[PDB]
RNA sequence: UAGCCUUUAUAAAUAAUAAUUAUUAUAUAAUAUAUUAUAUAAAGAAUGGUACAGCAAUUAAUAUAUAUUAGGGAACUAGUUUUUUAAUAAUAUUAAAUCUCGAAAUAUUUAAUUAUAUAUAAUAAAGAGUCAGAUUAUGUGCGAUAAGGUAAAUAAUCUAAAGGGAAACAGCCCAGAUUAAGAUAUAAAGUUCCUAAUAAAUAAUAAGUGAAAUAAAUAUUAAAAU
RNA sequence: AAUAUUUAAAAUCAAAUAUAUAUAUAUUUGUUAAUAGAUAAUAUACGGAUCUUAAUAAUAAGAAUUAUUUAAUUCCUUGGAAUAUUAUAUUUUAAAAUAUAAAUACUGAAUAUCUAAAUAUUAUUAUUAUA
RNA sequence: AUAAUUGAGGUCCCGCAUGAAUGACGUAAUGAUACAACAACUGUCUCCCCUUUAAGCUAAGUGAAAUUGAAAUCGUAGUGA
RNA sequence: CAAUCUCUAAUUGGUAGUUUUGAUGGUCAUUAUCAGCAAAAGUAUCUGAAUAAGUCCAUAAAUAAAUAUAUAAAAUU
RNA sequence: AUAUAUUUUAGUAAUAGAUAAAAAUAUGUACAGUAAAAUUGUAAGGAAAACAAUAAUAACUUUCUC
RNA sequence: GAAAGAAUUAAAUUAAUAUAAUGGUAUAACUGUGCGAUAAUUGUAACACAAACGAGUGAAACAAGUACGUAAGUAUGGCAUAAUGAACAAAUAACACUGAUUGUAAAGGUUAUUGAUAACGAAUAAAAGUUACGCUAGGGAAGGGUAAUAUAGCGAAAGAGUAGAUAUUGUAAGCUAUGUUUGCCACCUUCGACUCAACAUUUCCUCUUGGUUGUAAAAGCUAAGAAGGGUUUGACUGUUCGUCAAUUAAAAUGUUACGUGAGUUGGGUUAAAUACGAUGUGAAUCAGUAUGGUUCCUAUCUGCUGAAGGAAA
RNA sequence: GGCUACGUAGCUCAGUUGGUAGAGCACAUCACUCAUAAUGAUGGGGUCACAGGUUCGAAUCCCGUCGUAGCCACCA
């Protein structure tokens, strides 16, 4: 509903910024959650305006209304404001004014996502590379068994990555404000605080 | 057309004195808005919460148990000393004044009342 | 005026610059569950909140044949169910110059030690010039993720630096001309000829692709792997 | 053969290094190409020539492009050893055997060394006449 | 009006932003004023040709000038304050 | 009266000497807070600010609160 | 029971608690305490007036008691 | 087993803080309450932070006095970071320091206090415009870069096309090229006509060819090759352009310092004169209108057009 | 920072050299009339501008602030 046009209540000018190249190997956004199949960015990570995406959106709907129970998840929002000054000015004298929203994405990250009750995959593949052709992107279909984009040339399964009881860690390798807490906790201090 | 070209410049706010180094009475070993560090073992604390040393030391930054989820600077009067110091051994003072050999003085600051 | 430069000097002078030690854990050995030594591992005394990472709280975005709160319809005889409309909850998933609960490296930075003394800091007495800067790389603000643009941050060079390379070249890659000499090591860059110097190996290309200034979505044809 | 993906060393396998060690653990490395798309005004414009190989047939050429490499090739631990190569000499019948060598690729600055000369400072001397 | 007119004259009045001695309006005459039309005329032009004289050119005599870092002073492309 | 001299006042482009900021098409110039600012500090531009400041707050809630009531004392009665 | 005199009371006014998030003295010092939101209710009361309620007691001290 | 106390743990700084925003604050810096109303006091302040100077900030300690607290102690205004202004000249007090011959005085000094210079390190007590009649010193304290726009192309194809997205058409969004427009940058300080044109091809005509239920024919439409040859004369306007008239096989689009002023012109743009409308108190002014109106050059070199001499043939 | 002199009713204005709430003015009802309205009469609201003293007695004098502005000073 709300995607393309955020309501943020005190509305304000925005640096410019950049693009995050996920340089750690995020994989946030970068995975189906709500469909069967989506659409994934594949080339490098690119900022996609509000009109572009409502466009994609549009584009990708022709073929989701047919289906019985069709959906479509638009899993990013435009919520960085950008404003323009114009083509016609100088250089200087302030930021020019609100122009439209848009929505930095990293190389990995998925656009959307579909799933109808008699949705065969071809004529979602299809849906998925018409939306591509109105966006600024380079992009690829993701099905649940294909796997992670993380780099422009790699790749990664989530199942792999490890499990990891943090708190456990913590106290076999404990931080000074960890071992100065339980200090405290013990007994020849807790009675002698005097508060 | 209306610009928002007006800014405060910074305030220099960072530690004045490090850990180990040596400090006069006086001296600034923090400034800072509001107790980000505690004033520790023989250390003040100013209007500004700048925490300066009331003794010559050594600076030393420190956690003590029985104030947890709190920084503190004091100042160990030798290299030696853990600054958070041991609760029930005595506290380690300095006499910090001089005889007055000089038999002069001596009876001057004995008249002086 | 300070910053940066110069001259002459001063010491109960190393205070300067660089690095190490400093911490945590493990194993082994020796003393009294602790301490010391040895070895190994760990981005390893203190200060920090950027990248990254994250969605906690704040600010924003999405979904539920899920629950509650009311509303609009609707079927039987005000009660009731369904298809729902918003809000709230629950669960799952997401991002931000002025969000950081996790979190680097570089950084700031302390003592002693070692190394730099044909070297540094500091102080004293005196002379200046300069206050139009430029480019390159990285991280940003503005611009349109435009400018040989503009604004500052860090480093280098030019400025004021000749020499070799980059065809030619202020700012790029090497390298700092006291005067020669020209045997030996070379730097960056090169070795068919122009032009100082070359031989090989294994693959791929057939398009003069390309051969020191890489042009995109997309299309066609192959090639591997599943 | 056919259909449909992916163009990947994360996983997986293979290979290599480091810790106890015929194994385990940890780390490091290995996963497409061509063409079209293609484009303005003095004149072709990789700096220019020109470069893509070919048996018969050469004491002889066969990228001068792209990618990964080496300094003849293969094992052992920069070094040695073996292997054939190339060149040469000797002996025997244009070939065979023996042995010597080459294997340090090279060019390249006003860099460094060497080789000499000058000035300045520091530290030692020698000669001659605040010695 | 012209084959055809952003010019000219006539007329209309959302006068962006006329107006009465910073005079208002309509005439006769005048004007090397400005714009437009008709007639006549023509080398203005279609489209230039021929001719004449003074230069230009050559020989003799006299004899400038601005300019000038030094010049052994080509094309193209590239580069580059 | 008026004229002249001396003093005093009004008026004056009549006339003379001067001036007309730095930044911009009325607005900005001093101070504080955050971001920009790249985990010390500092850090710019006609950069972004729901930006904020030229202050505000005081002489006041008092007095009374142990020898007391008739009579007699004054070792506390 | 009633008359006069002499007194006494009635000026009727909030805090009763070291008060603790209604409003009021904004700098000192001493002592003490904890806010807010949201939720469930309740006379007019309704989304929005007020009041109530809404995390855990292991160990310790004292008291009574099987 | 129960009651009461002491409390501890968890959570919280989201409320509250005189006031912005940030940091801090429950050990509370927040809130209540007693006393008080004092420390919103007086002389010396080292040492630090910050820092050109001028200033600014934290502050131990020494001495005098005060308030609260049993005490320990705490208080030199406010949880912190804004809340501001130099000298000079005046003014008011206190100080007992100087007292221009001596004594008084005046006047000056010390100490405390006063009002502003916001262009906010403040030039004076006190200052606006105009010039196209202008003058001097200097500085530059179309080309180049860019490609948002513009022009052209490509991919994908919603949708028109009597039916069929792709004969022809092709929304909005996507990927490029060009340097032909309007911009931006600031390295770098004249429009039109005439004359002669050279070059490009993104081709208007002519030649060849593919597609065209939308090629029967003929006219077309669209696309590929193709730059050999050719591509206008008049009325209006300074105009390029545009409107129209009459033609043409066609009347293509650019580049060349938007080719060409040491080749011509000078209508536009343009200074001095003048008027009009508007603006201004005015001098005068204008992304206004109108009449008038100033540059010249014998060619040294390059280059090109022709013509000779010398020369090695 | 000091010094003035003014601020009655919804409108306009008296009153002022003391022993006061008064006027016509526009506004709503009756009235003469064929029907308006001019004219005749109904009544209307003032803390005599916030707010204190001297005479049993001040809207008027002495004023505490409030307001309109005006003036001086300071203007370095
Ligand atoms: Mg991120
Ligand atoms: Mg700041
Ligand atoms: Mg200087
Ligand atoms: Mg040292
Ligand atoms: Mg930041
Ligand atoms: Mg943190
Ligand atoms: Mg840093
Ligand atoms: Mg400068
Ligand atoms: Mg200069
Ligand atoms: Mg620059
Ligand atoms: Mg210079
Ligand atoms: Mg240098
Ligand atoms: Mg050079
Ligand atoms: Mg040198
Ligand atoms: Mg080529
Ligand atoms: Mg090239
Ligand atoms: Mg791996
Ligand atoms: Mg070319
Ligand atoms: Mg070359
Ligand atoms: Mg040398
Ligand atoms: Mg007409
Ligand atoms: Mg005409
Ligand atoms: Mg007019
Ligand atoms: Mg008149
Ligand atoms: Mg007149
Ligand atoms: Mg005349
Ligand atoms: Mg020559
Ligand atoms: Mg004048
Ligand atoms: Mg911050
Ligand atoms: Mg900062
Ligand atoms: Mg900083
Ligand atoms: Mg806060
Ligand atoms: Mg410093
Ligand atoms: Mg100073
Ligand atoms: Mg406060
Ligand atoms: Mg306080
Ligand atoms: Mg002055
Ligand atoms: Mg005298
Ligand atoms: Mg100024
Ligand atoms: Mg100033
Ligand atoms: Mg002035
Ligand atoms: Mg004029
Ligand atoms: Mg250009
Ligand atoms: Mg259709
Ligand atoms: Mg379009
Ligand atoms: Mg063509
Ligand atoms: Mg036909
Ligand atoms: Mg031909
Ligand atoms: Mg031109
Ligand atoms: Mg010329
Ligand atoms: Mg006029
Ligand atoms: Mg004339």
């Amino acid at each position: 509903k709300h995607e393309y046009a955020p309501r943020f209540k005190i509305v304000q000018k925005k640096q410019k910024g950049r693009v995050p190249v996920r340089t750690g190997g995020s994989i946030k956004g970068s995975t189906l959650q709500f469909g069967k199949y989506g659409l994934r960015l594949k080339s490098e990570g690119i900022r996609i305006s509000a009109q572009q995406l409502k466009e994609a959106d549009n584009a990708i709907m022709r073929y989701v209304r047919p289906l019985n129970n069709g959906h479509l998840w638009r899993r990013l929002c435009t919520n960085v404001a950008v404003c323009i000054k114009g083509n016609e000015t100088r250089m200087g004298k302030g930021k020019g004014g609100f122009d439209h929203w848009m929505v930095r994405v990293p190389t990995g990250k998925i656009l959307f996502e579909i799933n109808g009750d008699d949705l065969h995959e071809k004529v979602a593949r299809e849906a998925f590379r018409k939306a591509g052709t109105k966006l600024p992107g380079v992009y690829e279909f993701v099905s649940l068994d294909s796997l992670v984009r993380v780099g422009l040339h790699s790749f990664k399964n989530p199942k792999d990555d490890p499990v990891k009881n943090f708190y456990d860690e913590n106290a076999k390798k404990p931080s000074k404000k960890y071992l100065n807490i339980l200090k405290s906790q013990e007994p020849q201090y807790k009675l002698f605080r005097g508060r | 057309s209306r610009t928002s070209m007006k800014d405060s410049a910074g305030r220099r706010l960072g530690p004045k004195k490090y850990e180990g180094q040596d400090v006069s009475t006086g001296e600034i070993i923090m400034r800072q808005r509001g107790t980000k560090f505690y004033p520790g073992e023989n250390v003040g604390i100013g209007k500004d919460h700048s925490i300066f040393a009331l003794e010559p030391g050594v600076v030393r930054y420190y956690l003590d148990p029985f104030h947890p989820k709190r920084k503190f600077i004091g100042v160990a009067l030798r290299r030696d000393l853990k600054l958070p110091s041991p609760h029930f051994e005595p506290t380690v003072r300095r006499f910090g004044r001089f005889e007055l050999t000089n038999k002069r003085a001596a009876y001057k600051e004995e008249n002086s009342i």
